[PDB]
RNA sequence: CGAUGUCGGCUCGUCGCAUCCUGGGGCUGAAGAAGGUCCCAAGGGUUGGGCUGUUCGCCCAUUAAAGCGGCACGCGAGCUG
RNA sequence: GAAUGCCGGCAUGAGUAACGAUAAAGAGGGUGAGAAUCCCUCUCGCCGUAAGCCCAAGGGUUCCUACGCAAUGGUCGUCAGCGUAGGGUUAGGCGGGACCUAAGGUGAAGCCGAAAGGCGUAGCCGAAGGGCAGCCGGUUAAUAUUCCGGCCCUUCCCGCAGGUGCGAUGGGGGGACGCUCUAGGCUAGGGGGACCGGAGCCAUGGACGAGCCCGGCCAGAAGCGCAGGGUGGGAGGUAGGCAAAUCCGCCUCCCAACAAGCUCUGCGUGGUGGGGAAGCCCGUCGGGUGACAACCCCCCGAAGCCAGGGAGCCAAGAAAAGCCUCUAAGCACAACCUGCGGGAACCCGUACCGCAAACCGACACAGGUGGGCGGGUGCAAGAGCACUCAGGCGCGCGGGAGAACCCUCGCCAAGGAACUCUGCAAGUUGGCCCCGUAACUUCGGGAGAAGGGGUGCUCCCUGGGGUGAUGAGCCCCGGGGAGCCGCAGUGAACAGGCUCUGGCGACUGUUUACCAAAAACACAGCUCUCUGCGAACUCGUAAGAGGAGGUAUAGGGAGCGACGCUUGCCCGGUGCCGGAAGGUCAAGGGGAGGGGUGCAAGCCCCGAACCGAAGCCCCGGUGAACGGCGGCCGUAACUAUAACGGUCCUAAGGUAGCGAAAUUCCUUGUCGGGUAAGUUCCGACCUGCACGAAAAGCGUAACGACCGGAGCGCUGUCUCGGCGAGGGACCCGGUGAAAUUGAACUGGCCGUGAAGAUGCGGCCUACCCGUGGCAGGACGAAAAGACCCCGUGGAGCUUUACUGCAGCC
RNA sequence: GAGCUAGCCCUGGCCAGGGUGAAGCUGGGGUGAGACCCAGUGGAGGCCCGAACCGGUGGGGGAUGCAAACCCCUCGGAUGA
RNA sequence: GCCCGGAUCCGGGCACCA
RNA sequence: GCGGGGUGGAGCAGCCUGGUAGCUCGUCGGGCUCAUAACCCGAAGGUCGUCGGUUCAAAUCCGGCCCCCGCAACCA
RNA sequence: AAAUGUUC
RNA sequence: CCGAGGGUAGGGCCCGUGACUGGGGCGAAGUCGUAACAAGGUAGCUGUACCGGAAGGUGCGGCUGGAU
RNA sequence: UGGGAGAGGGUGGUGGAAUUCCCGGAGUAGCGGUGAAAUGCGCAGAUACCGGGAGGAACGCCGAUGGCGAAGGCAGCCACCUGGUCCACCCGUGACGCUGAGGCGCGAAAGCGUGGGGAGCAAACCGGAUUAGAUACCCGGGUAGUCCACGCCCUAAACG
């Protein structure tokens, strides 16, 4: 049946991506954290 | 009037719909239309906010003068009378000799055709809009200003109508639809006549999908509910009230008077509506 | 109670005997026939249907008779629900 | 040594279940160490509104070729979407961008908020919408509307000529719109041809035939033809389109208007450029040949094109740019328009999968995934159904055997619901044409009621339509005779069982994703109530929104629930509404009178009467507001019963109508119906344990995958089972799990034991080890019982529990 | 976190075929004129039958599944809320 | 408990209760 | 199991707070009327369900017992 | 004020 | 071919009968009231509507077959 | 042809008296009601009085033993549209007449539907009395309805 991951690369952008990440105080500190784990991607991949 | 159907399904044995028979001109003047936004009853937070609402046909919106006096001594011809879908009234479309066309709601009486006009000197005939205190006492009256060049705020409902009931200084003294006896400025325009298609009323939707063509979604009972939802929900098997009946937000719902009790237009109120 | 699934049906039985029938008896207010009542006897047998979820019970039509009870009110790693 | 401990490793179950749709395979020839599984050929079967073909998501090299087989592949593997390597994606015209706006998002100005931030007109962003210039073929192992070939087209820049008041982010027009139905004419696509082209073929009894088999087109600028869309022309006035305007709008006059003209599309033709089958050759995907291929006629014909077409209807159907026009600063050696010429034309995508083994489902997973094409025949039609074209497949374990048992399927003597909670299930019925069809009804319906007849093939006669020509042909509806065959003619496949009668809900709808589809929710409709607009109400601290660019014929809230006939009595309590009096009433006012201190002026504290809001009390109203609607005793010239009376209580004592009911405890009440027999059912009765009137009462045609009862039909449900089929089970080769598991050398009885013993006692029985089977036990497995209790454990919910808070006063 | 699901907003798309035959309109009848009746035309509808599509009624199978909701047979809606 | 009320005591009015 | 009740013939006060049983109707005797009802004037009738106990004294307070209404009888 | 009056 | 009739299916009229139910008629001396006839003690009757143990009452309009 | 009287009918408009409610003034101890009373209303300022307002309904005097109409029925006043009807004249047509089963229309009140309207009145209903009772007569309230529009119903002591 259909299932939950529909992938579609504007809506992964778009809601997790560099951008929309700055524009907020919590995306802000998440990209704070994962940098300061030191994760190689901070955010979600995506081809655009 | 209105016009009837053969029950030649379940729903059609009770629906009525208008009989447009006033109706001259069948689309509406491109350059007096601005899309209408529909909201579904979202505010700018995205919130419902007036619940059971949404999906109803797209609509383009006529723009209509609520002001008049904004031409006055120029008179008007009365081009065509058009179905409009964001009111109940039917509005009239006028070619005024200046060459502006404008729209206003069809007061009952308008023959396509007439000429109309608005100011002091204005006739006291149907569709015509003069300050409420150049106006016949006794006359009836629509689409009337509240304060002075503020927009016509008062009767423009289908059928609808005020009268004028006598004077007081500065200000008149109407009863309005309601039957609320209200003293309005007298230097307020009005458009003397009642509203056109008094028969909407009379309208039986007749069937669940007609509600839903007006954008009007499902209501569902608080009785329906659980009590996380309303004040009238749960309970087991069907049950009365148990409470005085109540809104979802808890206040009652049967007699509670609202209107703030030191509103500034107090003093303007003689009498509280009728039934 | 770190689980012994709970009514009734179905299927499959098996046992007890305080015996419903069949077999053997004594007493009879046993003429015969047919009954009553107690004794011995568990080998076999102990029907089909209407109503109800019903067990039970009532009812129809029969029957030699249409027994009663145990088996975790036998039987859900056998079914039903 | 235990923590259903943690991490790891390795056992058991076990050579067990399984190996993922029952669409299906067989052989021959290759390759190779090795082959059911890779390649080739032939035969067979499956899909064919797909299981074929294009596109968009998403995926991201999976594409092509060489070389590989450790792992991946449910087996095998020489093969592969796998390993290694090399190659492969080519655009002014296709898609997106250098264009436009939509919701929404952002946001000069501005507004708000302790901070973070929230909003916000313009503006900007934002597309699968608007706008915009490329079609056919050839080529590669792999790309092609991209390269090539042919024929076309767009924008930008410069220049030449001709022409004009040129000029914009400003004005205006246009863009620009729904649903249903639908005209004409075309095209896509299809069928037929005795006409044209073609390698051949004559078999097995017959046919050298008007035989069979194959094919009979595609693209195309200007011009032309056909079909359609769009569109009036002129003058004068002008105060409106936030400046201006010759434009647009409005007024007047003139001419002409199912025309025309002008203009734009579609289709046809068209210089020219392509393509071009079967067959048998060579191959083993393609090539060569056919072939100077032929490239014609007739019919069917779109839902697509002309398209911004037409009609009707109500629920009344984006925006903005491109584009045209008008003028403004400006500038008129400029600028624009038109024609021609030369030059210029960027960035990103382009492989491949794409109903799936490459996407979403942990898997090469019977699931899910939006758009287009989707051939032929026949069955009334059709995207249905059977078969089949192109094309694509046989589903990545096989070979046997022919048990029980399970699944899916077929048939069944006599009976025919006797089955069972229940006809659950499976029969029956089944399309089309004709005949025919009841109660009742809201006059639509109930209707496909019910019930019946017909149905194929052949010959003869014949009616009308389309196309053409008014004829031939082809095509589409029919009609009438006479016949033939079979058990049977919708001969296969697809395709209602019917009726009678109750409950509930009016109806179509909606719902507990994944145990409830219903009588629940919704629903039109009815009523109450709030709301005069900066509405009430809602979301937010606010600003700001929704309400609504609405205005009482409207908006919020509540109950009831089409419709019909109705909806009684109670206002003492609670609620809400009204009430400027009176009672209480906080802060504050007032300050009689007292006090601390000081030598004192003074400073400081307490403080009575009186004044003092809402709320509460108090006076009224109010039921489609919350709610409520009695008891005991007696009485009729038979009994029985009580129209009648007595009395206590109440705020008032249940009306109409219903009633053993979705409600009746006693209860299977009683009586009647139906049955041989009826705890159900239907009709009644009424001492209604415990109906009753918008938490509506009583009815109601129609409707219902709702729940009852009954009858006919027909049946494997059953008496009562039997046989048959296939897929498993079974045997052999390949691969090979799982939960569970203190260890085990793990029998019956009668006892005993923490009270149900393989494990203790006594007796009895018993050679050792398996395989197929069955499920009584191992208080078998699973899940630290979901029932119950306990915990001064938790959470949801309620209110006249407590205490706060928002909100309101 | 609304790439599942619920609602709404914007913008597109889809719904084989067959049936029933409302209003209207035309003609006829009717009448003082009317209502109204009749035939034809017409093509309405939360209308009927039935694919796609959306569902999920009953049964059976599945139950360490093909699948953490699936398959088969049935069955509901299918111009509309 | 106190103050405002009526013909020691019932009226009441507000407030307290460890 | 828990609450309420039992008093002239009927239906209800009195009980809580002990001493004194009352109200409407009925019944009886008189009136009025031809007579009847209604109406008017007078009167009788309860040892307070029963047996215990407390008290100087019990309808009254307390215990049993007999009745009569009401409410409950839930979780599997 | 004032209800009523057994049957032939 | 027609055809007595038999069979199946669905209608129509009529008759008998049916738990129960609705009023009607009759019945020497039942119960409750007293509506009507005298202004019948509220003039009556009336069509209708609502209501009430019952006669009846009441609203609206009519009639005199009423007022004396 | 010419004249007439009339509440004949339909529509639109409009006038004053009265009742009720509301607002203001002034005023105070009751008003109201009956057989008598009570309910009810009134110091929260009623009744009675004056001014202003709103609304609905019916039109006093004229008014009659009157007039009109087929019947039901129709009454302030104005106008409009319209029916009947009588009289004069003796002009026109030449029996064109009468009645009328069916049919069609009209048809007081009450009642019903959908909207409005709602002052007074008032079934139902509540209360106060009367009474043995009083589901009545009397009193205080009060909802349909009475009024308008449209559509039904089609009855009557629709009677002379
Ligand atoms: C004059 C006289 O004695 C008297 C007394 C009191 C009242 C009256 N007047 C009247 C009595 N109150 C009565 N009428 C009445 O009250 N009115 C306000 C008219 C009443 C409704 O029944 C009456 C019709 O009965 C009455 O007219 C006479 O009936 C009786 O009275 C009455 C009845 C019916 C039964 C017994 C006695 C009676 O008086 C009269
Ligand atoms: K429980
Ligand atoms: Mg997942
Ligand atoms: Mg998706
Ligand atoms: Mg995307
Ligand atoms: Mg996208
Ligand atoms: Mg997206
Ligand atoms: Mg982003
Ligand atoms: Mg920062
Ligand atoms: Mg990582
Ligand atoms: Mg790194
Ligand atoms: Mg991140
Ligand atoms: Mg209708
Ligand atoms: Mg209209
Ligand atoms: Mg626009
Ligand atoms: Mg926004
Ligand atoms: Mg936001
Ligand atoms: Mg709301
Ligand atoms: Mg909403
Ligand atoms: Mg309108
Ligand atoms: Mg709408
Ligand atoms: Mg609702
Ligand atoms: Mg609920
Ligand atoms: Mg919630
Ligand atoms: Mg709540
Ligand atoms: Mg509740
Ligand atoms: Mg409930
Ligand atoms: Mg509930
Ligand atoms: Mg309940
Ligand atoms: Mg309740
Ligand atoms: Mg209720
Ligand atoms: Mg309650
Ligand atoms: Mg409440
Ligand atoms: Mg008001
Ligand atoms: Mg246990
Ligand atoms: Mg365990
Ligand atoms: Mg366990
Ligand atoms: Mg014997
Ligand atoms: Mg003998
Ligand atoms: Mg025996
Ligand atoms: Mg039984
Ligand atoms: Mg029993
Ligand atoms: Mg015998
Ligand atoms: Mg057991
Ligand atoms: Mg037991
Ligand atoms: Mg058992
Ligand atoms: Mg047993
Ligand atoms: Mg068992
Ligand atoms: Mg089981
Ligand atoms: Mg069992
Ligand atoms: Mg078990
Ligand atoms: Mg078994
Ligand atoms: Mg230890
Ligand atoms: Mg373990
Ligand atoms: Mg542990
Ligand atoms: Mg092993
Ligand atoms: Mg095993
Ligand atoms: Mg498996
Ligand atoms: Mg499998
Ligand atoms: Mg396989
Ligand atoms: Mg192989
Ligand atoms: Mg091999
Ligand atoms: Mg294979
Ligand atoms: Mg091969
Ligand atoms: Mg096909
Ligand atoms: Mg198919
Ligand atoms: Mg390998
Ligand atoms: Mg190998
Ligand atoms: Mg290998
Ligand atoms: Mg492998
Ligand atoms: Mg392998
Ligand atoms: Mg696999
Ligand atoms: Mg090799
Ligand atoms: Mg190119
Ligand atoms: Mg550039
Ligand atoms: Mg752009
Ligand atoms: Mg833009
Ligand atoms: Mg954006
Ligand atoms: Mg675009
Ligand atoms: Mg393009
Ligand atoms: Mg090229
Ligand atoms: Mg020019
Ligand atoms: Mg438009
Ligand atoms: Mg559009
Ligand atoms: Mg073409
Ligand atoms: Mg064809
Ligand atoms: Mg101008
Ligand atoms: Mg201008
Ligand atoms: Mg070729
Ligand atoms: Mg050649
Ligand atoms: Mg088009
Ligand atoms: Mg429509
Ligand atoms: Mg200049
Ligand atoms: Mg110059
Ligand atoms: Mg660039
Ligand atoms: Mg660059
Ligand atoms: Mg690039
Ligand atoms: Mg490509
Ligand atoms: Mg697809
Ligand atoms: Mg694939
Ligand atoms: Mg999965
Ligand atoms: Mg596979
Ligand atoms: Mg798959
Ligand atoms: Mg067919
Ligand atoms: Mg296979
Ligand atoms: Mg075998
Ligand atoms: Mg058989
Ligand atoms: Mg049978
Ligand atoms: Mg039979
Ligand atoms: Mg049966
Ligand atoms: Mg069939
Ligand atoms: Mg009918
Ligand atoms: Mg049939
Ligand atoms: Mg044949
Ligand atoms: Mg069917
Ligand atoms: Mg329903
Ligand atoms: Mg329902
Ligand atoms: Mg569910
Ligand atoms: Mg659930
Ligand atoms: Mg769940
Ligand atoms: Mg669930
Ligand atoms: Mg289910
Ligand atoms: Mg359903
Ligand atoms: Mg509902
Ligand atoms: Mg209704
Ligand atoms: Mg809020
Ligand atoms: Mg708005
Ligand atoms: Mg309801
Ligand atoms: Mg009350
Ligand atoms: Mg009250
Ligand atoms: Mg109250
Ligand atoms: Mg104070
Ligand atoms: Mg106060
Ligand atoms: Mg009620
Ligand atoms: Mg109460
Ligand atoms: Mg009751
Ligand atoms: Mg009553
Ligand atoms: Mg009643
Ligand atoms: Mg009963
Ligand atoms: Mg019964
Ligand atoms: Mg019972
Ligand atoms: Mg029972
Ligand atoms: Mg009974
Ligand atoms: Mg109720
Ligand atoms: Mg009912
Ligand atoms: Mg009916
Ligand atoms: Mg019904
Ligand atoms: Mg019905
Ligand atoms: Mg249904
Ligand atoms: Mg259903
Ligand atoms: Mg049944
Ligand atoms: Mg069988
Ligand atoms: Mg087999
Ligand atoms: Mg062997
Ligand atoms: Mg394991
Ligand atoms: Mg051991
Ligand atoms: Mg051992
Ligand atoms: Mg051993
Ligand atoms: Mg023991
Ligand atoms: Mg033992
Ligand atoms: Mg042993
Ligand atoms: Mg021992
Ligand atoms: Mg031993
Ligand atoms: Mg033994
Ligand atoms: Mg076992
Ligand atoms: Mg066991
Ligand atoms: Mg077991
Ligand atoms: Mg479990
Ligand atoms: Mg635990
Ligand atoms: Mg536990
Ligand atoms: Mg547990
Ligand atoms: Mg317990
Ligand atoms: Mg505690
Ligand atoms: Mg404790
Ligand atoms: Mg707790
Ligand atoms: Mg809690
Ligand atoms: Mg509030
Ligand atoms: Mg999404
Ligand atoms: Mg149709
Ligand atoms: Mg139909
Ligand atoms: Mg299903
Ligand atoms: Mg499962
Ligand atoms: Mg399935
Ligand atoms: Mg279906
Ligand atoms: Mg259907
Ligand atoms: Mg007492
Ligand atoms: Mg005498
Ligand atoms: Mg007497
Ligand atoms: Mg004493
Ligand atoms: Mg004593
Ligand atoms: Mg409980
Ligand atoms: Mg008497
Ligand atoms: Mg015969
Ligand atoms: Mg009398
Ligand atoms: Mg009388
Ligand atoms: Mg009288
Ligand atoms: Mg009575
Ligand atoms: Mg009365
Ligand atoms: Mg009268
Ligand atoms: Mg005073
Ligand atoms: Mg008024
Ligand atoms: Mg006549
Ligand atoms: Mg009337
Ligand atoms: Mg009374
Ligand atoms: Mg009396
Ligand atoms: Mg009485
Ligand atoms: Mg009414
Ligand atoms: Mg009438």
């Amino acid at each position: 049946m259909k299932r939950t991951w529909q992938p579609n690369r504007r809506k992964r952008a778009k809601t997790h991506g560099f951008r929309a990440r700055m524009r907020t105080p919590g995306g802000r500190k998440v990209l704070k954290r994962r940098r300061q784990k030191g994760r190689w991607r901070l955010t979600p991949a995506v081809r655009k | 009037a209105v016009k009837k159907f053969k029950p030649y399904t379940p729903s059609r044995r009770f629906m009525t719909v208008a009989d447009f028979s006033e109706i001259t001109k069948t689309e509406p003047e491109k350059s007096l239309v601005k899309p209408l936004k529909k909201t579904g009853g979202r505010n700018n937070q995205g919130r419902i906010t007036v619940r059971f609402r949404g999906g109803g046909h797209k609509r383009l919106y006529r723009i209509i003068d609520f002001k008049r006096w904004d031409k006055v001594g120029i008179p008007a011809k009365v081009a065509a009378i058009e179905y409009d879908p964001n009111r109940s009234a039917r509005i009239a479309l006028l070619h005024y000799v200046d060459g502006e066309k404008r729209y206003i709601i069809a007061p009952d009486g308008l023959q396509v055709g007439q000429q109309v006009v608005a100011g002091p000197d204005a006739p006291i005939q149907v569709g015509n809009a003069l300050p409420l205190r150049f106006i016949p006492v006794g006359t009836v009256v629509h689409a009337v200003e509240l304060e002075p060049k503020k927009g016509a705020k008062l009767a423009r409902a289908a059928g609808t109508s005020a009268q004028i009931q006598g004077r007081e200084g500065d200000y008149v003294i109407l009863r309005l639809p309601s039957g609320e006896l209200r003293k309005v400025h007298g230097e307020c325009y009005a458009t003397v006549g009642a509203v056109g298609n008094a028969d909407h009323k009379n309208i039986v939707l007749g069937k669940a999908g007609r509600s839903r063509w007006l954008g009007r979604r499902p209501h569902v009972r608080g009785a329906a509910m659980n009590p996380v939802d309303h004040p009238h929900g749960g309970g087991e098997g069907r049950a009365p009230r148990g409470r005085p009946p109540a809104s979802p937000w808890g206040w009652q719902t049967k007699g509670l008077k609202t209107r703030k009790r030191r509103k500034p237009s107090s003093r303007f109120i003689i009498a509280r509506r009728k039934k």
